[PDB]
RNA sequence: GCGGGAGUGGCGAAAUUGGUAGACGCACCAGAUUUAGGUUCUGGCGCCGCAAGGUGUGCGAGUUCAAGUCUCGCCUCCCGCACCA
RNA sequence: UCUCUA
RNA sequence: UGCCUGGCGGCCGUAGCGCGGUGGUCCCACCUGACCCCAUGCCGAACUCAGAAGUGAAACGCCGUAGCGCCGAUGGUAGUGUGGGGUCUCCCCAUGCGAGAGUAGGGAACUGCCAGGCAU
RNA sequence: UCCUCCUAAAGAGUAACGGAGGAGCACGAAGGUUGGCUAAUCCUGGUCGGACAUCAGGAGGUUAGUGCAAUGGCAUAAGCCAGCUUGACUGCGAGCGUGACGGCGCGAGCAGGUGCGAAAGCAGGUCAUAGUGAUCCGGUGGUUCUGAAUGGAAGGGCCAUC
RNA sequence: CCGACUUACCAACCCGAUGCAAACUGCGAAUACCGGAGAAUGUUAUCACGGGAGACACACGGCGGGUGCUAACGUCCGUC
């Protein structure tokens, strides 16, 4: 599970997750899952999607995993009254717009890394897409 | 390096002169020659110079930058200056010390009439 | 230099066992004789003498004649 | 299931800094123009700087904000009026 | 609050006296300044007396 | 100032000999040495420090610039602004003379004395080098003293280089190896 | 669940104004006493080794020139409150 | 003065 | 009027670094010496003084050079004021404003006053 | 109660048992002025000397420093050394800022007298923003201002201060 | 004592590529705000003083946000 080592601080507002993403194009390797709708992945969602390509490849080519869980989400526990402070981190989360490329891969073949890719995206509350490398 | 670091002794009663819309007489001092010049409060163009690089007082002298010189050249710049009906002016050493030739020149030229 | 904190710092005359006079300035005082100068240090032929491994097998046919 | 509290509850009072007369603002003498903390604006022509970095205006005139220096610093000048 | 408070009377025979603090702790000798004496209208040396 | 009348006739020019210099500035020349003696046990007393910079007034004839700390550390037990060492520098006709002094008396003065190194030429032709024990100095005498003091020389030149530095002290016979 | 307090060698226990970390004692090891064991007596004793210094105060990051000795989070343990319909 | 046990 | 140099500015990187080259009549710099004016919590290193044997090595100045730094469009995109709309955690339409980053490209500053030197 | 940042929506201001940190002082120099200086860290070499004392050179260029929290500033240094000093002056104050008010703040300049500097000039506490408490009552010194028939005095007032 | 080399358990700096930030900024809008000039319009709509108040329990909706679960006809601010 992906979390940051040290913070500057230890919680964060609740913002929000509009606009455009930035990592668009496929960068690193030769295939990539990229986000087509909006929201935020957790390091769990991360890990499950990782597992299931790591899987469906036989540890065959490399992954690369784009985005990052900074963000921490904060809960109340159960039966607890809205005042006396923010509530206590929980989880981290990493907030995905679209067009977020969420995964890369190569030294695999096409058909595999859309196979691996749709069992990862079979993980993943929003809604993905295969790209592959364009030249420019 | 001794460049700047005169530049950067002088730079603060520069500004001081220039806030305050002062005629300033300009000391500049070689080991050879000694240089001055009375400038503008907007700093951007002289009144009088003199120095012992010209010829009517270097050749009245023995060397070009000793106390003597000095003194003649404070005399000359002060002689001119109060030709031109400049009479108050702001002494800018330049990043030097007020010392030994920077002093004998001031003394010169506030004997000679400038007054600061 | 400043006039008083300083040592006093005057010509004497060092001489050696190898006869090398030479005048110097110092805080001394009194005249100088030496034991070894420069001149007579063994660094240019002694401390090159001074290794002397030997050799073993020369040692050993040393010892005896067959 | 009563319990908590929050030991970041504190604030200090707004000290109501900024800029109190704009450019081509024509004012008086002894007005204030800035109060800042620092020396975010620098003290130019016939302006004053004040005990807390404070510029007020020496003379009668118009407020000129120009940026001058190799540092690209922030002036404040009076023009005259 | 170690640093007690003093007063600096005037040495004219006035008794003008300025007020300040000093730590008697690390300065122990008696604090001794020139002032102003606003009813002589001259720089007179104050010198240091109990708060009282 | 013997050594600086033989470096401005005879060193000069066999160095611009074996380097082939186009002006004579350009030749390498001796600048200052620096006479350290870094006594970090004075914090045990002041008089380790005041009697460790009278011999080595002695040695060279100044008052010594008693150093202090830059700042604090705590392996050492010091605080910033502990006198914890004493300088001398040495320019002109007293670093003539010391150095004339040193390479002819003190230097064959050490115990088991096997030559210098050439390796102490910080890369930039400064030479440093560091002598365990301040009696090979005839001016302090050996019944006189009570503790071993110990001393660094550093000899800081114009040589860009760490050659031009070597030939320049090999040209006044500093016995290297 | 809230609040208060503490966590240190094999053990109980100390250290102050942040300036080595184990004072002490117990237990253990060894020595001498004794036929022998116990006692009693002397001397050692937190971990790595040539003897020469380094690791070490619940876990993990900061502050400090430098922390058991501050500060935050985590952890376990102890205590008191957890009331009104 | 005290002095257990095999 | 041309060249060169020194001083004081304007402007504040298209003006700064780097690399190579180059300058000594004058100027500048280093330099020589220091009992003195003055100076070093030691030191004529710096500061200062008296000077002018030497050198342009360094520094400085000048020339060249696109490895950088820097500047930088056009178009588009993001955002957004008003009005309207939808599938309303977010977007769209009309209209107005319009970036940042990046690209092409530019680019090895320009200029004023005084003084001096050599030429004209 | 006070200070700093964010929330705070590019003037000011702006709430929550919202997110994070500090203050209830210090300094007779840690103030003023004149003169001068410029860091952190790392690399190499070097007696004891070691990751780390001091010394010399080099890279770097403020990544340091600011008496203390944070922010904004700071090379003309507001940072760091030394000399002389007491402007950590008294009476005022045009004109503005900020508050519902009480109040709080900045301030050129004027009069007197002073310190440093050759001089131009600077100085009415500290780089700034926290370091605080109304009134009443009472105490101390000064002052004929008042003084219950009159002369004093008590007491009160005013100024400084607790 | 010096060390001999080769691993695959890692890795500083630096370099290149790629993201994130309310308490980051070598950039930087739209709007808003302050000041000035100019028309047209508007029953002075503005300011000052004085007489009299009431009110200081707000609500939802849009936009920008904190908190909560971008839960609440929830709660707390800014603006209409
Ligand atoms: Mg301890
Ligand atoms: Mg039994
Ligand atoms: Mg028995
Ligand atoms: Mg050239
Ligand atoms: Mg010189
Ligand atoms: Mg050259
Ligand atoms: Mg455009
Ligand atoms: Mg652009
Ligand atoms: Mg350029
Ligand atoms: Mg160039
Ligand atoms: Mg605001
Ligand atoms: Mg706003
Ligand atoms: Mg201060
Ligand atoms: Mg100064
Ligand atoms: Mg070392
Ligand atoms: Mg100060
Ligand atoms: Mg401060
Ligand atoms: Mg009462
Ligand atoms: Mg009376
Ligand atoms: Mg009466
Ligand atoms: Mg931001
Ligand atoms: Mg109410
Ligand atoms: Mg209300
Ligand atoms: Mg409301
Ligand atoms: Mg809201
Ligand atoms: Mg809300
Ligand atoms: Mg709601
Ligand atoms: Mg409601
Ligand atoms: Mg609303
Ligand atoms: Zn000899």
């Amino acid at each position: 599970m992906l979390q940051p080592k040290r913070t500057k601080f230890r919680k964060m507002h609740k913002g929000r997750n509009r606009g455009l993403a930035q990592g668009t194009d496929v960068s690193f390797g030769s295939f990539g899952l990229k986000a087509v709708g909006r929201g935020r992945l957790t390091a769990r969602q991360i890990e499950a999607a990782r597992r299931a390509m790591t899987r469906a490849v036989k540890r065959q080519g490399k992954i690369w995993i784009r985005v990052f869980p900074d963000k921490p989400i904060t809960e109340k526990p159960l039966a607890v009254r809205m005042g006396k402070g923010k509530g206590n981190v929980e989880y981290w989360v990493a907030l995905i717009q679209p067009g977020k490329v969420l995964y890369e891969m190569d030294g695999v073949p096409e058909e595999l890394a859309r196979e691996a890719f749709k069992l990862a995206a079979a993980k993943l509350p929003i809604k993905t897409t295969f790209v592959t490398k364009t030249v420019m | 390096d001794k460049k700047s670091a005169r530049i950067r002794r002088a730079t603060r009663a520069r500004r001081k002169l220039q806030e305050l819309g002062a005629t300033r007489l300009v000391v500049h001092r070689t080991p050879r020659h000694i240089y001055a010049q009375v400038i503008a409060p907007n700093g951007s163009e002289v009144l009088v110079a003199a120095s012992t690089v010209e010829k009517a007082i270097a050749e009245q002298l023995k060397y070009t930058g000793n106390k003597d010189a000095a003194a003649a050249v404070g005399k000359a710049v002060a002689e001119r200056a109060l030709e031109k009906g400049i009479k108050d002016v702001s002494f800018d050493r330049s990043g030097f010390q007020y010392h030994g030739r920077v002093q004998a020149l001031a003394d010169a030229a506030r004997e000679a009439g400038l007054q600061f | 230099m400043k006039k008083d904190i300083h040592p006093k710092y005057e010509e004497i005359t060092a001489s050696c066992s190898c006869g090398n006079v030479m005048k110097i300035r110092s805080t001394v005082g009194h005249d100088l004789n030496l034991d070894v100068c420069s001149k007579c240090h063994p660094f240019f032929t002694g401390k090159q003498r001074d290794v002397a491994t030997g050799g073993r097998v020369d040692r050993f046919n040393k010892r005896f004649n067959i | 299931k009563a319990g908590g509290s929050t030991r970041n509850g504190r604030d200090s009072e707004a000290k109501r800094l900024g800029v109190k007369r704009f450019g081509g603002e024509s004012v008086l003498a002894g007005s204030i123009i800035v109060r800042q903390r620092g020396t975010k604006f620098h003290a130019g022509a016939n302006v004053g700087c004040g005990r807390d970095h404070t510029l007020f205006a020496k003379a009668d005139g118009k407020v000129k904000f120009e940026v001058k220096g190799p540092k690209n610093r922030k002036f404040i000048s009076i023009e005259a009026e | 609050g170690i640093r007690e408070k003093i007063k600096l009377v005037s040495s004219a025979g006035t008794g003008h006296f300025y007020t300040t603090t000093k730590n008697k702790r690390t300065k122990p000798e008696k604090l001794e300044l020139k002032k102003f004496d606003p009813v002589v209208r001259q720089h007179v040396i104050y010198k240091e007396a109990k708060i009282k | 100032a013997k050594l600086h009348d033989y470096y401005k006739d005879e060193v000069v020019k066999k160095l611009m000999t074996e380097f082939n210099y186009n002006s004579v500035m350009q030749v390498p020349r001796v600048e200052k040495i620096t006479l350290n003696m870094g006594v970090g046990e004075a914090i045990a007393d002041k008089k380790l420090l005041d009697n460790a910079a009278a011999d080595l007034a002695a040695i060279s004839g100044q008052k010594p610039l008693i150093t202090k700390a830059r700042k604090s550390v705590a392996g050492f037990k010091i605080r910033q602004g502990y006198p914890i060492g004493c300088k001398v520098t040495l320019r002109g006709e007293r670093m003539w003379e010391f150095f004339e002094r040193l390479i002819t008396i003190a230097v064959p003065r050490i115990r088991d004395f096997r030559g210098l190194s050439a390796k102490s030429f910080d890369g930039r032709g400064n030479y440093s080098m560091g002598v365990r024990e301040q009696i090979i100095f005839p001016e302090i005498d050996y019944d006189k003293v009570d503790r071993v003091r110990g001393l660094d020389i550093t000899i800081t030149t114009t040589a860009k280089s760490d050659e031009e530095g070597r030939a320049l002290l090999a040209a006044f016979d500093f016995p290297f190896r």
